[PDB]
RNA sequence: UGAUGGAGGUAGAGCACUGUUUGGACUAGGGGCCCAUCUCGGGUUACCGAAUUCAGAUAAACUCCGAAUGCCAUUCAUUUAUAUCCGGGAGUCAGACUGCGAGUGAUAAGAUCCGUAGUCGAAAGGGAAACAGCCCAGACCACCAGCUAAGGUCCCAAAAUA
RNA sequence: GCGGUCGCCUCCUAAAAGGUAACGGAGGCGCCCAAAGGUUCCCUCAGAAUGGUUGGAAAUCAUUCGAAGAGUGUAAAGGCAGAAGGGAGCUUGACUGCGAGACCUACAAGUCGAGCAGGGACGAAAGUCGGGCUUAGUGAUCCGGUGGUUCCGCAUGGAAGGGCCAUCGCUCAACGGAUAAAAGCUACCCUGGGGAUAACAGGCUUAUCUCCCCCAAGAGUCCACAUCGACGGGGAGGUUUGGCACCUCGAUGUCGGCUCGUCGCAUCCUGGGGCUGUAGUCGGUCCCAAGGGUUGGGCUGUUCGCCCAUUAAAGCGGCACGCG
RNA sequence: GUGGUGGCGAUAGCGAGAAGGAUACACCUGUUCCCAUGCCGAACACAGAAGUUAAGCUUCUUAGCGCCGAUUGUAGUGAAGGGUUUCCCUUUGUGAGAGUAGGACGUCGCCACG
């Protein structure tokens, strides 16, 4: 019998590229590393990308087929 | 005609819009039957068309059935109210969109080919036309 | 059979840590080196 | 240079963005007119609600 | 609203993976069948045929690809004038239809369940004969003034027997 | 009503942010690991080909090809071959006090978190470690148990009994949990409401049903089409079996029969005509035709149906299955 | 020129073929040494310089594979509309995938030895 489902986890990006964010802000929720942590960006125990420092968020491409998030202080 | 296996027992009815993605030109045979409208085609209809075509050809030449009834459709028995899950699988259809070449034939003179395709078309639920290999 | 257990500091007899163990795989009382906040140093904690 | 924009169509039954675009341009009742600079933003707003307004120089 | 930068895998498309699948080439192997058996050593059906390869399809739970939009953000630009927060007072938790995108249904229902926009709900007025939900359009009032929208102009019945 | 479901995780539905329903389409969870955790170092798979005793398709061995076609405790998705997969050494960070700032969110909760301090594991060092590739493996309060406690102690000292910190007792699984504790009948029934919600009829729909067609394989000695017409395809009707729940529950009386009829034609008889596998008498089929007519009984509440006896015929339907 | 070490999406790759070791890097000689093989000095570690470009390695040629990829056209689609409205069409904007012209056998740095 069908009819079951789990609560949506509100994954995805939580901060836009070029946005200023304070240290510790969550930048991306994900299962696995869909996007990798770049400069000044840490990855949590459940693959959540957060900013280690205050700065502007940037989404870049890590090589040919991988994405990445960096936080650049001003 | 029925698939040997299906990943999912039940499937969406779907939507048929636009021309066929591929197979709009006669590939193998010398003549082909092209559908000018979009419509479901049941395995029963395919078999009826195939029998008509082959029998008129006298089982000579060669016949190709380009379409296959991949999709399944369910139904609910009379006297059953709405709800309580999806109905049990009933039959098999191929969604055919206009421009698709449903049948091809070869190894037969043009008059025989045209007549055989005409009989098959009358069995099918779509309006059709005859096309020659390019 | 897996069950929750308490690890108590052998020095001050303070029930400090909560964990669990499979009895079949670890029949004997578990022992670890864990920080004891009361004594503020690492000590031998044994299951009770 | 300048654009004289006049509202020739009602806003009843229109998407909120189109209604808001009319409001932002500053038009009110039907046949209400306004004059705006011919900026890219203004021309974009005119294009967004082109079917509701008439534009002169 | 424009400019810029982004995140994402939909429409479409595609076969690079996974299912479904057509024909051709070849064949392991399987089936018959004989001789000869020590089932054993072969020769056969243009019998069924894996795997490979050539060509050709297919997909909500396939993707080598991949939009239009929508979304997030910018001490940005133009226009506009709202947004937060704190507190007093509520009502609302039966929705309906229409257009569009899906599911359930039978690609039925004035069916049902969502997303989305509009109207009704709470909206009078003009058209659709009558006709809440369609099209045009938002009544603060007076006028025996004028211009138009949808829709219309032979008579009922205003306006072209243009 | 019966059946199914109730909480949590994953996918599709879901319409390329997020979120998004159905008794929609699929699966899982109520754990497991003392290493399957941490760290240092090191390693790269699955299959195929070829060769090789037991040994055979396939045990173990060797070369080559082989970018992942393996594996990742456990569903799926996402991710991982700079490993998160695999092996070894040492270890217990599966640490204590926290925590700027975020995500999520009605609340209660849930999620991530750099960084500081204490004291450590591994490593030369860099540095990593607040469990496990990530996302389920869980349960409020009250009440009670156990341990700790420089907290309180009803005149005072104690005590009893409480507080605080730690942690245990939930298939409270109807999983935000009515109570420590609970199953049935009512046609003897009653009240408050609803056409928000069923049964009759109406309405919408037409899958089904009835009727009419298309193609023509066959049957018909030959011959598709006198007649019948497979496998298939397309419509009309609103009499059937159904679907929906839009009017009616401060009442729309519900079968059959009787009285009275009226209407539709998809015509039962009578009237006209075409075709015939129409010699004649009979017929078959089709076309036109609704003017009139279209029964008396046995059985059964019956409709229907069977039977008896007639008739030119003993039509089919609508009218709230017409008409209380 | 060679050897370290990097940046940039493989346009840096793969395949095939050719040249060189002067130096350098390598193979290469041994296990006495620290160290090691779930067996093997094959590997790892150590000591050394008999021989070789054989291989790797670097340089070069090649478009066979992989990679990058314009324009045009089309599907799709925002907005505004129409129709005989499951669907289809019109105006305006945007515009793929596929297919192809073509590009490409890398470039931009630092250091040591020449
Ligand atoms: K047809
Ligand atoms: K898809
Ligand atoms: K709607
Ligand atoms: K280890
Ligand atoms: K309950
Ligand atoms: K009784
Ligand atoms: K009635
Ligand atoms: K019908
Ligand atoms: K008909
Ligand atoms: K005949
Ligand atoms: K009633
Ligand atoms: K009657
Ligand atoms: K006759
Ligand atoms: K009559
Ligand atoms: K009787
Ligand atoms: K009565
Ligand atoms: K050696
Ligand atoms: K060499
Ligand atoms: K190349
Ligand atoms: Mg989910
Ligand atoms: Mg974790
Ligand atoms: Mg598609
Ligand atoms: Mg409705
Ligand atoms: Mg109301
Ligand atoms: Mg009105
Ligand atoms: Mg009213
Ligand atoms: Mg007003
Ligand atoms: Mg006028
Ligand atoms: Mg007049
Ligand atoms: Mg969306
Ligand atoms: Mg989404
Ligand atoms: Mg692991
Ligand atoms: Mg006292
Ligand atoms: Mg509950
Ligand atoms: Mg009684
Ligand atoms: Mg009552
Ligand atoms: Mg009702
Ligand atoms: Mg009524
Ligand atoms: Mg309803
Ligand atoms: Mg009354
Ligand atoms: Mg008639
Ligand atoms: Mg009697
Ligand atoms: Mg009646
Ligand atoms: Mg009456
Ligand atoms: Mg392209
Ligand atoms: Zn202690």
């Amino acid at each position: 019998s069908n009819g079951r489902d789990s609560e949506s986890k509100r994954l995805g990006a939580k901060s836009a590229d070029g946005q200023t964010v304070t240290g510790g802000s969550i930048l991306y929720r994900q299962r696995g590393t869909k996007i990798y942590p770049g400069v000044n960006v840490g990855i949590g125990g459940d693959d959540t990308l957060f900013a280690k420092v205050d700065g502007v968020v940037r989404f870049e491409r890590k090589g040919r087929d991988k994405k990445q998030v960096s936080v650049y202080p001003v | 005609l029925v698939p040997k296996r299906v990943k999912h027992r039940r499937e969406f009815r779907g939507k048929m819009r636009g021309e066929a993605k591929g197979g709009k030109e006669v590939a193998f045979g010398e003549w082909g039957l092209q559908a000018t409208e979009s419509h479901w085609i049941t395995n029963r209809q395919i078999e009826a068309a195939r029998i008509a075509m082959t029998r008129y050809m006298k089982r000579g030449g060669k016949v190709w059935i380009k379409i296959f009834p991949h999709k399944s459709y369910t139904s609910k028995a009379i006297g059953v109210r709405m709800g309580k899950g999806k109905g049990a699988p009933e039959g098999w259809v191929s969604p055919v969109k206009r421009g698709k070449i449903m049948f091809e034939i070869a190894g037969v003179p043009e008059e025989v080919a045209r007549e055989a395709l005409r009989l098959a078309s009358h069995k099918l639920p779509v309006k059709t036309k005859i096309v020659k290999r390019e | 059979m897996r069950v929750n257990i308490t690890l108590e500091c052998t020095s001050c007899k303070e029930r400090n840590y909560l964990t669990n163990k499979n009895k079949r795989n670890n029949p004997d009382r578990l022992e670890k080196q864990k920080y004891c906040p009361r004594e503020r140093k690492v000590t031998l904690h044994r299951e009770t | 240079a300048e654009l004289k924009i006049t509202l020739k169509r009602s806003v009843i039954g229109r998407p909120q963005n189109q209604r808001a675009t009319v409001k932002a341009l500053g038009l009110g009742k039907v046949n209400s007119t306004v004059t705006k600079p011919a900026n890219e933003a203004i021309k974009g707003m005119v294009n967004t609600i082109s079917h509701l307004v008439d534009v002169e120089e």
